[PDB]
């Protein structure tokens, strides 16, 4: 039996070194035509935990159609058990079949329309594949896609709050698709959680990927970057200097309605903004970014009210709800109350005279709290510089960086 | 002999240098240590041009027996001024001038980076480090004074 | 004509003369340093490509 | 333009506005520091992707 | 160096205050003739602490601390910019094909 | 304290799940805990991903989402008149009581910080209690009030220092 020979060879190679030959043997596939792989799977999990079986599991999953009989539940339980108990850096010797199996599992879950069983799977399938917590793997894209298809945005926050600094080569593969998918779905998650300060950063990171062809991901990432910039700031932030020249010749003309919206969001006219919004309603709902343009429309009024603080000290409510076109002293009062509650503005309301007083005098910088804030900023900068020097010395002692 | 009464106060150590020049037409054979000295932009050309025509002697100080006895007797009453110094207030115009000079040097370094003596960014960084270290020393002295005197609530 | 250094308070019918001087040179120097640091950081980042 | 003042439309009085330098410089310096840190992180990621040779191909 | 100077002066202060505390404790327990002027002066000295615990002083002290903190922040940013420039130069030399 | 741990436990139980679907009691507890902590986005997304079968089977989720919608609209009278419309048995009652107390405290803080002259009826509507006892109880808190105009006047309310400096100096000098 050839399968028995393969299992025996795996047993001898395990707990004996010769990892290059072990990987070569596990890459020697195509002879797994027999469909009785279950018993050969359940013989070596106890010995030397699970540095193996990845091969058999990927072969069980690659079928692309009707994979593992009505025992798909048993296959899923086998996969989750292997991912949980495999442990060790041993599997890192073959860290491309791991990503492939995770991709197959994610695609199967998406097709089955239960994208919540896997959120816990490609969360333990990350800490045992990445070298350190600052390394981007191709499973980050899968986890973001799963926790975005299922509306569970909290599990991905620990894996989005980190600043990626090394990218796993994954023994070949790892095209730009995974990079764009991660840095776009993270931005989508942050936008859903109303963190525009970092949604903008993620969208910019997706946009500035070195490219020479138009990708569907970068189009509807430039489009969302424009809107998130219009919401967070008052203007479309200028893209970095090292952005690829492709975006300035095709992406910009392809995304035109958003550029008209940005241009109209420069002369403060809520009526004109609403007119353009409901004129291009078909486009804005076909691109699926509807409910963000409404956020831009709602933010225009708040921007105008904030601008009212740069000239005025005390303004009547009825008079104020005539420059921002809010059509009502009660509506203006509720807008001011919401803005004060959210902390966007510094003002007080007087109902006896119906007048809003703008203070705009938050604080003086003479507090231990401000001292602590500056201390934290300095600590972050010090850590940044230390990492810069640490990664500089590696280039310094590089033999290739001795001839030149 | 050249003295720096402002840098003396700022750094807490005397800035005194004794120099002697070379005869006309004499070319000294290398042997240039050339320790770094911060010098403003408006006075850097003269220092660069006239730098190999003089050398710095090694300076040491001495005192007599009565002077030593009197100084060791005087310290017993002079230790107060060390604990009541407050060096962060007496030197503020100097720090402002240093920051102005450093900003100008940073502008020149950025211009060199944009364009196409060597690595002015390193010199600007050293100047900024010196100024900031002096400021932090001045602050930590006051922190020590506060810990000593203001916290011993009866 | 810049012969009297002060400003008139019309509501209370008085005039207040500026006699207090603060150390604005330090803050002007800090502003210049911040602007130069911003420009230098932008250039250094844009160098890599 | 050149007028630095704030209107008071209750009593209809224009008050001159004097800006304190200390708070303004503190605010601008902190903003510049935040921008610098964000740019440094972004370019660190850019260096990582450039070293790893990630780019979009025609197919 | 800075801390060493401050240390010498604080050491002198400690010596003196400890000798005074000893005299006072020795006088209280009973080892030396009871002196009233010295004890009254010791009480007056003990009543002089803390020195300047007022709100205006606290505000001025925190002003100074925050000013030095901002200067240190700017210096740290400058040093990090220099290190960044060196790293960018080395990366450009290594990973570029000319 | 007693609610943060419960929220974490419910989140973990939902995440593990017997196949993605959690029991309706856990769903209700999680939704009400999200409402309590003012995590409006999390509650909004939690309601969106609840299966329609669970929505139809249990009717208390409808009332819980009614409370959530009243909180989302920032309509305090709606919150107070919708909280006191249904009940359960010890599963959501303590946390709904805590939510009511939190809403009261938040309304008090908001009125104190964003008002200098508020009509007594509006203040009573904001706080939740009817007018008489609220106007009676503001004075004992120090808030000025006056009759015949009912215009309440809210009133607006280490040895390691050397270590950090030494660290900064050691970094700068290197």
């Amino acid at each position: 039996s050839a399968l028995e020979q393969f299992v025996n060879s795996v047993r001898q190679l395990s707990a004996q070194g010769q990892m290059t030959q072990l990987c070569e043997l596990i890459n020697k596939s195509g002879e797994l035509l027999a469909k009785n792989l279950s018993h050969l799977d359940t013989v070596l999990g106890a010995l030397d935990v699970q540095e193996h079986s990845l091969g058999v599991l990927a072969v069980l999953f690659v079928k692309f159609s009707m994979p593992s009989v009505p025992d798909f539940e048993t296959l899923f339980s086998q996969v989750q058990l292997f991912i949980s108990t495999c442990n060790g850096e041993h599997i890192r010797y073959a860290t491309d079949t791991f990503a492939g199996l995770c991709h197959q599992l994610t695609n199967a879950l998406v097709e089955r329309k239960q994208p919540l069983r896997g959120i816990g799977i490609l969360k333990q399938a990350i800490d045992k594949m990445q070298m350190n917590t600052n390394q981007l793997t191709s499973i980050h894209a899968d986890l973001c896609q799963l926790c975005l298809l299922a509306k569970c945005f909290k599990p991905a926050l620990p894996y989005l709050d980190v600043d990626m600094m090394d990218i796993c080569k994954e023994n070949g593969a790892y095209d730009a698709k995974h990079f764009l998918c991660y840095y776009y779905y993270g931005g989508m998650i942050y936008t859903g959680l109303k963190n525009f300060e970092r949604a903008l950063y993620f969208y910019e990171q997706a946009i500035t990927t070195p490219a020479m062809a138009v990708s569907h991901i970068m189009l509807e990432s430039y489009k969302k970057y424009i809107l998130v910039s219009l919401i967070l700031l008052g203007k479309v932030q200028q893209l970095p200097k090292y952005t690829s020249q492709i975006v300035g010749r095709f992406i910009k003309p392809l995304s035109n309605a958003y550029h008209e919206l940005a241009q109209v969001y420069s002369t403060n006219n809520p009526s004109e903004l609403r007119n353009l919004v409901n004129k291009h309603s078909e486009t804005f709902t076909r691109d699926n970014n509807m409910g963000l343009v409404k956020q831009c429309l709602s933010s225009l009024y708040k921007k105008n009210i904030q601008r009212l603080t740069k000239t005025f000290l005390t303004l009547s409510l009825q008079d104020m709800a005539s420059r921002v076109q809010l059509s009502g002293p009660q509506e203006a009062e509720k807008y001011v109350l919401h803005m004060i509650e959210d902390g966007e503005i510094f003002a007080s309301i007087n109902q006896k005279d119906g007048m809003v007083s703008f203070h705009d005098n938050p604080e003086k910088y003479n507090n231990p709290a401000m001292l602590h804030n500056i201390d934290q900023e300095m600590l972050k900068c010090i850590e940044l510089d230390e990492r810069l020097k640490a990664m500089d010395q590696e280039i310094t002692v590089n033999p290739q960086f001795v001839q030149k | 002999v050249v003295i720096d009464p402002t840098r003396t106060i700022s750094a807490g150590k005397v800035n005194l240098g004794a120099f002697r020049t070379y005869p006309k037409g004499y070319k000294p054979p290398d042997e240039g240590p050339s320790e770094y000295q911060t010098i403003p932009l408006n006075k850097i050309e003269d220092f660069g041009v006239h730098c190999k025509q003089y050398y710095a002697l090694e300076v040491s100080y001495f005192k007599s027996s009565l002077d030593r006895k009197l100084l060791e007797l005087l310290w017993n009453k002079y230790w107060v001024n060390t604990l009541s110094s407050s060096s962060l207030l007496t030197n503020a115009d100097y720090t402002t001038g240093q920051v102005f000079d450093l900003s100008e040097k940073l502008e020149q370094s950025e211009a060199q980076l944009g364009r196409g003596s060597e690595d002015k960014l390193a010199k600007a960084t050293r100047d900024s480090c010196k100024t900031t270290i002096e400021a932090i020393h001045g602050l930590m002295s006051q922190v020590i004074k506060d810990k000593l005197f203001n916290q011993i609530n009866i | 004509d810049n012969t009297i250094h002060g400003r008139i308070d019309q509501v209370n019918q008085l005039l207040e003369l500026d006699h207090q001087k603060r150390g604005g040179a330090r803050y002007t120097a800090l502003d210049k340093w911040t602007n130069q640091l911003n420009s230098l950081n932008q250039a250094v980042v844009s160098k890599l490509a | 333009g050149l007028i630095s003042a704030r209107v008071d439309s209750h009593s209809k009085i224009l008050y001159a506005r004097d800006v304190d330098q200390r708070s303004t410089t503190f605010e601008k310096s902190l903003l510049m520091g935040k921008e610098f840190q964000r740019r440094a992180k972004a370019m660190m990621l850019r260096a990582a992707v450039l070293r790893n040779q990630i780019h979009v191909k025609s197919p | 160096e800075h801390l060493i100077a401050q240390h010498s002066a604080i050491k002198m202060l400690h010596s003196r205050v400890k000798l005074i505390l000893e005299y006072v404790k020795a006088s209280e327990a009973g080892e030396v003739p009871f002196n009233h002027e010295i004890l009254r002066e010791a009480y007056a000295l003990c009543h002089c602490l803390p020195v300047l615990s007022t709100d205006k002083f606290k505000t001025d002290f925190y002003d100074q601390c925050n000013d030095v903190g901002l200067m240190a922040y700017l210096g740290t940013i400058t040093k990090t910019c220099n290190t960044m420039n060196q790293f960018v130069n080395k990366f450009n030399v290594l990973y570029d094909r000319q | 304290f007693s609610f943060k741990k419960l929220l974490d436990q419910c989140e973990n139980q939902e995440l593990e799940a017997p196949g993605g679907i959690a029991t309706p009691p856990v769903y209700g507890q999680l939704l009400a805990l999200y409402l309590l902590h003012n995590d409006m986005n999390n509650a909004r997304y939690l309601w969106k991903r609840i299966p329609p079968a669970i929505k139809s089977a249990n009717s208390e989720l409808g009332g819980i989402w009614s409370v959530g919608q009243r909180i989302w609209q920032r309509d305090f009278p709606g919150i107070y008149t919708t909280i006191n419309a249904h009940q359960w048995s010890e599963t959501v009652q303590p946390i709904m009581e805590a939510l009511r107390d939190a809403t009261r405290r938040r309304a008090f803080a908001l009125v104190s910080q964003a008002y200098t002259s508020i009509i007594a009826d509006d203040f009573a509507a904001f706080v939740g209690l009817p007018v008489e006892e609220a106007v009676k109880g503001i004075l004992e808190q120090g808030w000025q009030a006056d009759s015949t105009t009912r215009m309440v006047l809210p009133r607006k309310p280490n040895e390691q220092q050397l270590a950090r400096l030494t660290d900064y100096v050691a970094f700068l000098e290197n």
